[PDB]
RNA sequence: UGACUGCUCCCUAGCAUGCUACUACCG
RNA sequence: GCGGUAGUAGCAUGCUAGGGAGCAG
């Protein structure tokens, strides 16, 4: 009930009541807030209304106090006194406030309820505690939004792959993929019981979870919506380059995983984070594991953004280093347990931001920062206080679940701030060396945003084909379908030998779903599926409105194949830019 | 207390009336001058005696509510402090023996008077002196409660270790009695 | 009555709380969910949830007073020093606690002895000290629990005498309070255990609202929520070398307790003229109206007093249950039937049989009261009457009716042999005429195992009231002890008051007009008072000056005394309080320059000032 | 408690709340330490605040004496005499005073931090008890700038006679010779342990 | 390490009531 | 000419709250 307010950092016992999180309010703050804004609750240490017994008043520039309680104008005593006067309402330490003049910037992010671009323009143009408000604030409202759905009646089950589940009445059907994690408890005869980490597939419900459960009666699927827990550290920890490298111990010999992280370990020793600018396959992987053994007396933590993203974070690690420096963190939700949890002591932790062993380190790496926003920065900023990290990730990748914005794309600028950091001043690093691909990838990203600082390693043969269909898009439900999709496999299957074992994006999952049951391809996730990409992919057409196509979302699915990329040309794409092989449909 | 909204009027009206007063003019303006000052003094009454009471209610005021904060502070602290003391005794319980012994009660209830009596790893015996020494912990390991118990110190009333080899009856008047053994469970 | 004769062959480890095992998120605890008694039986606990989620306040302070986890994560004890049951020991080192002796006053012992006092042959002399004790001494004052054996009563003739005792506490009404009508003084003392460790009983009475009390007071009307109690060794004054212990109980008993009794004893100490005498004051000429009170009109008076050897160590489980039961029959409209008897077990499970805290080790007390309780001295008042009311009738059914002259009372007794051995039910006009009866010929009054008795003497000749033998023979069958007539008293003259009624004599003095009767203290008791103190409270007077203000209150009567050195007590502290005063004066003067005045302070050397603390004029 | 304030030869019972030893000043000579120089602050046998819950005033010169306690005066109740007042502050020995000619003796020599020679040049223009207080100073003054660089520490070791060593946050590192012994201790959970004297050159 | 009640004395702060006094308004 | 009302000062009375101390069971 005490502490500071968010603009003067002065001492307060003032808190909003029209806010959902309820901030911290300096007095002269409260007065600003309530008198330019239709927020028109307080609450103190009791709150500010009304207490006349059969009087329900919930303003504060209505009320009087009188006595010990506080009363309106039908109920004032003879001895009154407004609470709201002299612009500055009555609370604690009154006399020592200093107030502030970024008023008008906080009511816009107190009163924006995040439906244009310029909410999240605000949310990334503000001073820090404005940035951790709008953040967590932002969470707030989406998850009240999907928590603000029904509960999946289920008594009984068919059998794998197979399913009937029935939704509320007056709610739709949720968000499809696991980027939606379904998460249930189901009831015996007193409490909740367990179900299962799951997702669902289609409307025929097959199951791409990890587990399977004796499903039927009274089972209760539901999006597990979780309370929100205030943030500590801001997002980021202002750098300074270092001159003594403190703790860091650049060993007698080279561990010579790679030739180049030698330069990485000299520009990544000296300032307080870095990060590591990596295109699909090039060397985004095992840096790390290189500066595990160039600097094996460094406490490096490891983590992302996601369970799914674990495959490069769990392998090379046990492949390579040794077995007893590796140390697992699982919560027990289905994940790679290679190394070894419970152990509080160790070198080199993997994991997600799900759930840590509260610790402090010297050394961070930080993977998928596309997907990124201030609030997990500032989380795994306040859980682990190292003195120097990386954020693993590039601009040119997928922006996160978003579903908040319709109008506007979320563009690099606005992904968070230290994805805008490393666009205004320049990346802490920049690579310009592909593993394995041939200079498709190098060509196209170059062209559009890698500034062909990248060139060619391996040959262009021009065996990836792009054609001239466009398609035709019919919207459904939630999820769409394409016609020019259910006819276009076959048609474009119908004599290439070369494609049939390829990759499915999936800008429409239910249209993913369609095709496996018809023909079949694996369902490839468009977000959450970096690095589980195969040699052979296709592109598929999926689409043509403002859903996935404007810049930032096929700068990845260009590299999920490695020589057989199949990127038609589908809509308003960057056609008239490269070189393209191509073959005529009958 | 002097920047009152009636002060400017009152102020001013007795200057001029005082004014009127030095210029020495008829009485009629005397008359005048009093009453105007004395209905100004009494309109200046209640607005300098509300104001005072109204201060000091909200002195008050503020006052309670800053001792109702320091109150929730401290209820606040005081439930940490108990969580944290239960979660640390539980941590000795002894899960198996514990276990052991209460999957055998037909209904899930036992008395606690036999839960030390047959899960504790550790026995204390106070001595007050030789003889009854000799009957109870002599030797070694002795038996009690159906268990077999060997000793693993032995202090005096003063907290100093005490050897068995000194524990004699020509050498008992040398001893702070209240000898205190300790013992583990055997096997 | 029954399960008090059955309950001895069964083993003594198959009694107390009953544990079992409930998980909250997922992490198993140990409870207590119930209680076997010994009079009892068993009986098991209402609201248990075994499955729950992270617990609230009220749930964490009732499991943190349960003994059931501190004895479970403990090592087990077997202690040699005592006979009484032993369950755990909490550390691994036993605590051994010692008392300190006091500290001397030189300088008015000194100025004392420049004026007469202490010479050999004087009737006044020193016989009041602080004594000091060893190590062991807190162990070997709870092993006088072994005087507390288990006792049958004659069931036909107590459910009489209980109509008699609450035919005499008829005048006083009762019930339930919330929490907000509570009156509680000097709520900076100790909590109990293991409380202790985090405040006083101003910490929990903050920290926890209205409804959260309310709640938890309600909670124990169909729990059972077993306490612990922490002994404690006192640090005063006395004349005899033993060491005294008191009981400090939890705060989870006394917080309920009080809201069960406090309105019932707030009523009790505010009535004047009645038996029990508690709440009235001695001063302003109350000591004479209470003997006027207690002489009543009885015919032949003559006055007598008796004494109980080891009070509370020794007094029977089964009169602890009736004297609860007598006050807690003020719930007819407040209280079901089944909450009376949650509450009645709570208070047994809390402050008659349960574990104690001595040294650094837990044990089983046997019975007898915990002398500390929301509920003492009106409990020992009720056990009085009830001792007195039995003595009476065993007094009356034991006599020859072939010699009684008087008709009335041959009737009488015929009809208390049949309304005792046959008849079965209450008959309340027999009640109402024997207690008219005890009245008239059996004057009492009543302070908290003191009394005094104003009876017919000739009756109490032929046989027709009770006796110091009847005492003593009820003594001896009903409560295990043996009461020697030498610490009992009689007088055959009224214009001299009882020999000793709260450790005060009684004098006949002629003031103003009339003759009052008024008391005084042992000279001794004063003197050593003055002389024996704990530190920096004295050895230096000019810092305390109204301790010898009040000690010369206290001290006033003497001056009427027959006997010279009595006054002599009086004037002394009224010159060494002239000379502090004197000293404070010139000994600030003279470093500093400050001066001092002298208005209205000569009041406290002069007799006036105590003079009128005796005279009927009721002032402040 | 009750000490000494020899130049105005007075005892005294007050002391600077904000300087050098807690020095002791009577209430004129408190005075004018107070007006020749900033340290609105004084302690007594018991600190001048404001006693009711929850208010702050660390001045003085505004303070009153009210019912066996001290108030202020942004939360005033005023019935009372001001603590500071008429060329002395209340306390005992308020009659018993003097007072000092040499306005400037702590004014000038307690002021500075204790380094220029100036310092010296005083003390040595002094008297006896005045070089005393002088002396005291410096060696309070030694230790209260000592009392602020590092401590090394040892974390890994290796062959004696040649280590390694890590230091502290921020802090300087004072001169290099074995003037500075490195005698410390070592904590295993909670406590000091056994460590030995050391030096690093 | 300091239990439950009862009574009494001293000091300060607030509230209510009454007595007297000094100005002012009204009839 | 008498009364009413509004502040201000001194004095007395009983409660509530805080602190220090004494006795008794
Ligand atoms: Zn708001
Ligand atoms: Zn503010
Ligand atoms: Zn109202
Ligand atoms: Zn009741
Ligand atoms: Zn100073
Ligand atoms: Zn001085
Ligand atoms: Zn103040």
């Amino acid at each position: 009930a005490v502490g500071a307010c968010v603009l003067c950092n002065s001492q307060t016992s003032l808190r909003c009541g029209a806010c959902i999180r309820r901030p911290f309010l300096c007095c002269k703050c409260c007065y600003d807030h309530v008198i330019s804004t239709s927020h028109k609750l307080v609450l103190s240490v009791n709150p500010y209304v009304c207490n006349a017994p059969g009087c329900d008043v919930t303003d504060v520039t209505q009320l009087y106090l009188g006595g010990m309680s506080y009363y309106c104008k039908s109920h004032k005593p003879p001895i009154s006194f407004p609470l709201c006067a002299n612009g500055q309402v009555f609370g604690l330490y009154k006399n020592t406030c200093v107030g502030s003049d970024n008023v008008t910037d906080f009511n816009a992010i107190a009163t924006c309820d995040w439906t244009n671009a310029g909410d999240y323009i605000l949310a990334n143009t503000c001073t820090e505690r404005l940035k951790l408000f709008a953040a967590e604030t932002l969470k707030a409202t989406e998850e009240t939004f999907k928590l603000s759905y029904g509960i999946a009646t289920v008594r009984e089950v068919l059998s794998d792959r197979e399913l009937h589940l029935s939704w509320e009445v007056g709610k739709p059907r949720p968000p499809l993929n696991r980027n939606y994690v379904f998460t249930g408890y189901r009831v015996t005869k007193n409490s909740k019981v367990q179900i299962g980490e799951y997702t669902f597939e289609k409307g025929a419900v097959v199951y791409r979870g990890t587990t399977t459960y004796k499903l039927n009666v009274g089972d209760y699927f539901v999006l597990t919506s979780h309370t929100v827990m205030p943030l500590s550290a801001p997002t980021l920890v202002p750098q300074e380059h270092y001159v003594r490298i403190t703790g860091l111990y650049p060993t007698l010999n080279i561990s010579d995983e790679f030739s180049s992280n030698v330069a990485n370990y000299q520009k990544v020793g000296m300032q307080k984070y870095s990060t590591l600018q990596g295109p699909p396959g090039t060397g985004k992987s095992h840096f790390a594991i290189g500066l595990a053994l160039y600097y094996p007396s460094a406490r490096i933590v490891y983590t992302a953004c996601s369970h799914a993203a674990v495959d490069a974070l769990c392998e090379k690690a046990l492949k390579y280093l040794p077995i007893d420096k590796c140390s697992r963190i699982i919560p027990a939700v289905e994940c790679f347990d290679k190394f070894k949890v419970n152990s509080t002591l160790e070198q080199y932790v993997f994991c997600t931001v799900n759930a840590l062993p509260e610790t402090t380190a010297d050394i961070v790496v930080f993977d998928e920062i596309s997907m990124a926003t201030n609030y997990d920065l500032s989380v795994v900023n306040a859980r682990l206080r190292a003195k120097h990290y990386v954020y693993i990730g590039d601009p040119a990748q997928l922006p996160a679940p978003r579903t908040l914005l319709t109008k506007g794309t979320l563009e690099p600028e606005y992904f968070n701030s230290v994805c805008r950091l490393m666009k205004t001043i320049g990346p802490d690093m920049f690579l310009g060396t592909c593993r394995r691909c041939p200079a498709e990838i190098v060509d196209t990203v170059s062209a559009l945003v890698y500034d062909n600082k990248l060139k060619a390693h391996k040959d262009k043969s021009a065996q990836c084909f792009k054609m001239f269909y466009k398609g035709v898009i019919t919207h459904d439900v939630s999820s769409a379908i394409n016609r020019p999709q259910i006819g276009v496999v076959r048609e474009f299957l119908t004599r290439n030998p070369a494609w049939r074992k390829a990759v499915f994006i999936s800008p429409y999952n239910s249209q993913n779903a369609v095709a496996s049951k018809i023909l079949g391809l694996p369902t490839q996730t468009v977000d959450s599926s970096q690095g589980s990409e195969y040699d052979y992919v296709i592109f598929t057409q999926t689409t043509e409105t403002a859903h996935s196509c404007n810049v930032n979302r096929f700068n990845v699915a260009i590299t999920r194949a490695k020589v057989g990329i199949l990127c038609i040309m589908s809509d308003r794409d960057l056609y008239d830019k490269l070189q393209f092989t191509s073959l005529e449909i009958p | 207390f002097s920047s009152l909204p009636s002060y400017a009027a009152f102020a001013t009206a007795q200057e001029a009336y005082e004014q009127a007063v030095a210029n020495g003019d008829s009485e009629v303006v005397l008359k005048k001058l009093k009453k105007s000052l004395n209905v100004a003094k009494s309109e200046f009454d209640r607005d300098a005696a509300m104001q005072r009471k109204l201060e000091k209610m909200a002195d008050q005021a503020m006052t309670q509510m800053y001792k109702q904060a320091r109150s929730e502070d401290k209820r606040a602290k005081v439930t940490s402090a108990m969580q944290t003391m239960l979660f640390t005794m539980l941590r000795k319980l002894d899960n198996d023996a514990l276990n052991n012994i209460i999957n055998n009660a037909r209904d899930g209830c036992v008395p606690l008077n036999i839960i030390p009596l047959t899960t504790a790893a550790k026995l204390m015996v106070v001595i007050p002196d030789y003889n009854t020494y000799k009957n109870t912990c002599d030797g070694t390991t002795f038996t009690y409660a159906s268990a077999l118990w060997e000793i693993q110190q032995v202090v005096d009333a003063d907290s100093k270790i005490v050897q068995l080899s000194e524990i004699s009856m020509d050498n008992s008047p040398n001893l702070a009695w209240p000898l205190i053994v300790t013992a583990l469970r055997a096997n | 009555n029954f399960n008090v004769l059955f309950s001895t062959v069964f083993p003594p480890t198959s009694f107390g709380p009953l544990v079992r095992k409930i998980f909250v998120d997922g992490v198993p605890f140990v409870v207590s969910t119930g209680y076997h008694f010994r009079e009892l039986g068993v009986v098991h606990n209402q609201d248990v949830n075994l499955h729950s989620s992270r617990l609230s306040f009220k749930e964490l302070l009732v499991y943190a007073a349960d003994p059931a986890m501190h004895a479970a994560s403990g090592n087990l004890l077997l202690d040699k020093r005592t006979t009484c049951f032993s369950v755990a020991a909490l550390t691994n080192n036993v605590a051994f606690q010692t008392v300190k002796p006091g500290n001397f006053n030189k300088d008015f012992y000194d100025f004392a002895v420049s004026k007469g006092f202490f010479k050999e042959g004087s009737s006044v002399e020193l016989k009041h000290f602080f004594f000091a004790q060893d190590g062991n001494a807190a162990i070997s004052d709870y092993d006088y629990y072994r005087y507390n054996l288990p006792t049958m009563c004659d069931i036909r003739q107590l459910l009489f005498v209980v109509e008699v005792v609450d035919k005499y506490f008829d005048c006083y009404d009762g019930g339930c309070i919330n929490a907000n009508q509570v009156i509680v003084n000097n709520l900076d003392k100790s909590a109990g255990f293991p409380f202790n460790k985090w405040g006083k009983a101003r910490l929990y009475y903050d920290s926890m609202s209205y409804e959260d009390q309310d709640a938890l007071f309600a909670y124990t009307k169909r729990n059972v929520i077993p306490t612990i109690t922490q002994m404690n060794l006192k640090y005063a004054i006395s004349a005899k070398n033993r060491a005294r212990t008191v009981a400090g109980v939890s705060i989870c008993s006394t917080m309920t307790n009080r809201q069960f009794h406090q309105k019932l004893l707030k009523s009790i100490a505010a009535t004047r003229g009645a038996t029990v005498v508690i709440g009235t004051s001695k001063f302003y000429g109350g000591w004479h109206n209470m003997l006027k009170t207690v002489y009543s009109d009885v015919e032949n008076p003559h006055l007598m007093g008796w004494d109980y050897p080891k009070c509370d160590r020794a007094m029977p489980n089964m009169l602890r249950i009736m004297a609860s039961l007598v006050l807690a029959r003020k719930h007819t409209t407040c209280c079901s039937l089944s909450h009376r008897f949650y509450r009645l077990a709570n208070e047994c499970a809390q402050v008659l049989s349960e574990m104690v805290m001595c040294g650094g080790s837990l044990y089983v007390k046997p019975g007898g009261t915990s002398s500390g309780d929301a509920t003492t001295a009106y409990a020992n008042s009720v056990f009085n009457i009830c001792q007195a009311v039995t003595a009476n009738v065993n007094a009356l059914l034991s006599t020859d009716g072939n010699k009684i002259a008087d008709k009335y009372v041959r009737n009488l007794q015929h009809r208390l042999y049949e309304c005792l051995y046959r008849n079965r039910d209450v008959d309340t006009d027999f009640v109402n005429e024997f207690y008219a009866y005890l009245r008239k010929h059996f004057s009492m009054m009543i302070l908290s195992d003191d009394a005094v008795v104003c009876f017919n003497s000739t009756y109490a000749s032929q046989g027709l009231v009770a006796s110091i033998k009847n005492f003593k023979s009820v003594l001896y069958y009903q409560n295990n002890v043996f009461m020697s007539e030498a610490k009992c008293w009689t007088e055959t003259d009224l214009t001299k008051g009882p020999h000793e009624f709260c450790s005060q004599h009684t004098m006949l003095v002629k003031q103003g007009d009339d003759y009052v009767y008024l008391p005084y203290p042992d000279p001794s008791r004063i003197l050593g008072a003055g002389c024996f103190v704990d530190d920096i409270v004295k050895t230096d007077g000019t810092l305390m000056i109204e301790r010898f203000v009040s000690l010369a209150i206290d001290a006033y009567p003497l001056t009427k005394h027959p006997n010279q050195e009595y006054a002599d007590v009086f004037h002394l502290y009224l010159q060494y309080i002239r000379k502090l005063h004197d000293e404070l004066t010139g000994h600030m003067l003279d470093m500093y320059s400050v001066m001092l005045t002298n208005d209205n302070t000569s009041r406290y050397w002069e007799p006036e000032f105590y003079e009128a603390m005796y005279t009927p004029h009721t002032v402040l």
